[PDB]
């Protein structure tokens, strides 16, 4: 598993 | 099951993650805030 993207950056 | 207060992104790199604005976190873990 390569980890999570940084926090609160959400392209919707 | 998504808890309102985080945004979620299910990325095709084989990992979905939830970002909590309430704690400032980016995590694989299922949010307990949800209950």
């Amino acid at each position: 598993e390569t980890p999570p993207p940084g926090y609160l950056s959400e392209d919707g | 099951g998504l808890p309102s207060g985080w945004e979620e992104r299910k990325d095709a790199k084989g990992r979905t993650y939830y970002v909590n604005h309430n704690n400032r976190t980016t995590t694989w873990t299922r949010p307990i805030m949800q209950l």
